């Protein structure tokens, strides 16, 4: 049709030679056809394994453990798990979210059945929960015996007579055990028939091996965006650095199964980086890497040379970053996202914005640049399943937030900056905001699809604006006495 | 897929 | 011993006539032979009903109703609920609180099992639990038939297809059923040596009369001392008001059963309060009343020989009080829980303490000024238990707050202000804190009980010494840049 | 008990 040329393509913004931020230019609308829900944000991560929102969290001690991998696993995205810890420690987190059953509870805790009762007395207060199973040598890999619960150990003044649990509970007489391999519903029928409040589940050989509660199941809600892989367990990645020893890190990682791996650094072009991909991909063949970071054309070209799958693009522009203010490098991100996405689409490579995020419009102007997907550290800080625990300050409730190379985390040099931010509640409730956040955004500017849109900025029907100062402060809440900006 | 949904179609076109 | 004289007693501090505040005076410490835990401080209310602490909560509509009156009744308190509504809202509330935890439930809700389940889920959302018994003709007085409880219905799409209660239900003969004429102690053994949960109270001709919970015994060991009556109730009191129309507000309440009333007012020496008392002592001999406000002996002495058995005392010395800059009247408030307990000891009446309390020194102090327990008003609010709801400004999460004397509660004058204030949790991880602190304060005096403390002020043995202003700066935190204080 | 809770024993003694 006719279609005037109000606007600049992306081309011909990034050309002019300005270093332009996330809060500097902006998107133009055009012309909808459709709903708000019927846009399929399907976005990918690398050259083979895809998800259905473009969120990932950041690899940070502060931001990204099981919790968070878990969480954001099964909403849709994936979290990576930083190496601030022993190896075996982070092996054991990732064996942890790997198998998760989808709420069949995992990791229980057992008892011998000659012990006593002051144990499961203080590993009520240690744990919260009251229901332990029991096998012969009180392990996992034993026969069974029974089951206890707070029903059946409450009001006995007998503790110190040395209790054996043969003589308190229900051994086989009333159990009842589901056939294994049982599948969410069907197990929560025969819980809601059994009339008993907890379910051991045994293979052919009368082994224990998972476990269920029932308050969960009033509302397990079933995530239907769950971004879970071939063999049915979820998608979860991790992250190593450079320095050599950790190829007994990866190489436990990749026993416990993971599969996919960020190499991050403040820059990523190194010969240390570039010979660890050497050094994987032909040891790991179906492992996947990210590298990073790269911000510049050249060093994302003398990355994916080397055979990494996806870039981890944008350094010096965190919430928690000083190193424009101490190393003099960087750039502004969101050329880096567009100069970086546009050398990463001539071999079919997509690339990972990181940094500079503190609000959903923000994340629709990065994907919309050429980002594939979207890493979030600081958004994502401040959570429940987020690690460390809260601290009251000032009457604001909130928890701590602390940069990798912050030498609170680590004579050194210090990139980072400790510090806190206010809290967000768990994801569950916060990150379905953020993906309607990218619907109605991708709603407005016209795509029915993230690869749209993306294929509407790179053909120049998509096209931006940019903007200025005394713009952005118009831009914004103005010209009001006071405010209160409630987001969902 | 994957090479397909970062763009789709031709794709690069110098 | 020798034991020299260092320091005032408390009838040479308070006949100085300065007007004297709770942090305008300290206690001196004294010899120690005991721990923290030792010190038990069950106080008294009334002259006959016994509190195992002395924290109780105030009537405002935005601190008390049921819900604070039922968590601090299990912390072993009391709980009034404001005279600021309708007297039917007012009697459900204090029914609520009645509710909610008995040993032999008398008369309970009970259904015939010809209706369906549809109607058991609008009687679980007027009641809140579904454990519910069945009779054959449906009210209480008739056959037992049998039970059912909340474990049943979680498998039923169908509202009302299928659902006739007598095809779900267990049967009569395998119900553990213990005969009546018995006492509590063996009914709850055999319920705790059914595990089964519930116990029914029969005749010798199956006639249901009375049901038993196993929540009671999970609230009994998880809240030890919870101050109970003779038919294992919480107790609860009610605010009334004075006017003519408060006759037909405290019959309401009688019929619902509390146990103790305060008189709300501005100013408790009134004809009003002295007539209404007389008009309460006749017609509920056994009920036992609060007379508030008083803060001169003057006016203690025409209520307590009126027949008042509890003084609730301080006017003007509220956190949201103003009656001491609109009416220029009342007096500095531990001036007036010292003079006003001296009088009311001389005929055996306990002197509960309003307004003032900032902090758990305060509580301490008016503890040791004479006061038998402590009312609460801005210390309790904005919690979990507090009614109305939470609302953010500026980030800190906080609960509004609001007098009856504020004109938002109600040409009438203002004797308060509507404010808020920030969150402290929920009591049940508070009040503990506060229970430490006054047993704490006590170690540190030098008193196993309270009745040992106020035994020591009014002996001359406890003994005060007053304190300045550049002084009272001194006491809290000074000379340093900066400080977060978190107290439990 | 309240009347022996507030003090306890002596109770006034003027
Ligand atoms: N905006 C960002 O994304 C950003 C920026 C700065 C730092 N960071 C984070 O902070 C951390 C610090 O970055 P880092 O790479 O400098 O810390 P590092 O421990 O990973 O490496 C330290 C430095 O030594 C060099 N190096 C790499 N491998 C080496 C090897 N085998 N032997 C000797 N030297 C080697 C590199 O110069 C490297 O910067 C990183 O974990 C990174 O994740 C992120
Ligand atoms: N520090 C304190 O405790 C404090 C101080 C000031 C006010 N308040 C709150 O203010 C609330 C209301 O103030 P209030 O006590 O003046 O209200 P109220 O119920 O006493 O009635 C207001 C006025 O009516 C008069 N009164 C009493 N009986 C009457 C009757 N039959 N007919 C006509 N008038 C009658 C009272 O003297 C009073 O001046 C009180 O519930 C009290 O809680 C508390
Ligand atoms: N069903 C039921 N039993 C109770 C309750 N409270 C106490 N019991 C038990 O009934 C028994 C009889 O009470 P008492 O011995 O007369 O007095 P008490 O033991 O000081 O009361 P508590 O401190 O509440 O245990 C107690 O030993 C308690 O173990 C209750 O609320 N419901
Ligand atoms: N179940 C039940 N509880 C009652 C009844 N009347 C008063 N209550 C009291 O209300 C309290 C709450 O009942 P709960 O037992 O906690 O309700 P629930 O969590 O669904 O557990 P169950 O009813 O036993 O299945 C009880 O502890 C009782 O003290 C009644 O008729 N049935
Ligand atoms: N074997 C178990 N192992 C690990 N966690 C458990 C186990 N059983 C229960 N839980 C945990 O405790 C949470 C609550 O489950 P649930 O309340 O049904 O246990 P419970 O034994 O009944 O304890 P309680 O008597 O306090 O209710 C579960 O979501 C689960 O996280
Ligand atoms: N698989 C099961 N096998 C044998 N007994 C069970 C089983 N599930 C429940 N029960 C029995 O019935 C009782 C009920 O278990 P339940 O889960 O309700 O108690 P709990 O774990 O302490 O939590 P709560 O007391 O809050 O209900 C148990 O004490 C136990 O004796
Ligand atoms: N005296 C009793 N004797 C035998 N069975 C009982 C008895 N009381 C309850 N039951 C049986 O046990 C089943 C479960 O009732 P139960 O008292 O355990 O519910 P509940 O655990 O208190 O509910 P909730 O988990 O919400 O607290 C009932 O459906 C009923 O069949
Ligand atoms: O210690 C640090 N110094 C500088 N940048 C960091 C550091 N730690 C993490 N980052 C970057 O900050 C990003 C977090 O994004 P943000 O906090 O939302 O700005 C991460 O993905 C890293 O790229
Ligand atoms: O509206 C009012 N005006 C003046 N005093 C009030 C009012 N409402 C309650 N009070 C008193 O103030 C006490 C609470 O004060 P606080 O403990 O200092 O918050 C209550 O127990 C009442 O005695």
């Amino acid at each position: 049709s006719y279609v005037p040329d109000d606007g600049l393509t992306a081309q011909q913004l990034f050309n002019c030679g300005d270093g332009l931020t996330y809060n500097d230019f902006l998107i133009l609308p055009g012309y909808i056809d459709f709903t708000a829900d019927q846009v399929d944000l399907t976005s990918a991560l690398t050259k083979k394994i895809t998800l259905k929102t473009p969120l990932v969290s950041s690899p940070m001690d502060t931001v990204t453990e099981a919790g968070m991998a878990i969480a954001m696993a099964l909403t849709g995205g994936i979290g990576f798990i930083h190496h601030n810890c022993t190896p075996e420690f982070q092996a054991n987190e990732v064996r942890k979210v790997k198998k998760y059953e989808q709420g069949f509870i995992t990791d229980p805790v057992v008892l011998s059945p000659k012990d006593r009762v002051r144990d499961v007395f203080e590993a009520k207060a240690r744990h919260g929960f009251c229901g332990i199973p029991i096998t012969d040598t009180g392990r996992m890999g034993s026969r069974l015996v029974g089951i206890i619960s707070s029903r059946d150990i409450d009001f006995l003044k007998e503790e110190e007579h040395d209790c054996f649990l043969e003589e308190i509970m229900t051994k086989r007489e009333d159990l009842v055990v589901a056939p294994a391999g049982i599948t969410l519903k069907e197990a929560n029928e025969i819980l809601q028939r059994s009339k008993k409040g907890k379910l051991p589940i045994v293979n052919e050989d009368d082994e224990l091996v998972a476990i269920i509660a029932r308050t969960d199941l009033k509302k397990n809600r079933d995530y239907p965006l769950a971004s879970k892989d071939a063999k049915k367990q979820l998608l979860c990645g991790a992250a190593i650095g450079t320095h050599e020893d950790d190829k007994y890190r990866l190489d436990l990682l990749a026993q416990a199964g993971v599969d996919v791996v960020v190499l991050d650094s403040s820059q990523g072009n190194s010969i240390f980086q570039i010979n660890m991909i050497k050094y994987i991909k032909d040891k790991y063949p179906n492992l996947q890497v990210i590298g990073g970071n790269v911000v510049t054309a050249a060093q994302a070209k003398n990355l994916i040379d080397a055979g990494v799958d996806a870039l981890r693009v944008g350094m010096g522009s965190g919430s928690i970053c000083i190193t424009q203010e101490v190393l003099a490098c960087g750039r502004p991100q969101a050329t880096a996202v567009y100069k970086v996405s546009e050398y990463a689409r001539r071999f079919g490579v997509p690339v990972i914005a990181d940094g500079g995020i503190q609000n959903v419009g923000h994340i629709a102007k990065a994907l919309a640049l050429g980002a594939s997907t979207v890493m979030m550290g600081s958004l994502l800080a401040a959570t429940t399943e987020a690690p460390g625990e809260y601290f009251f300050s000032d009457g604001i409730r909130l928890k701590k937030y602390r940069g990798m190379g912050s030498l609170d985390a680590m004579i050194k040099v210090a990139q980072g900056v400790s510090g806190a931010v206010q809290d967000k509640g768990s994801i569950h409730k916060f990150v379905p905001y953020l993906i309607a956040g990218i619907q109605h955004s991708c709603q407005d500017i016209g795509a029915k699809s993230l690869t749209q849109v993306r294929a509407m900025m790179y053909s120049g029907e998509l096209k931006f604006e940019k903007r200025t100062s005394s713009a952005q402060v118009e831009g914004g809440v103005h010209s009001l006495h006071s405010y209160e900006k409630r987001l969902f | 897929m994957a090479d397909y949904l970062i763009s789709g179609g031709t794709s690069y076109v110098p």
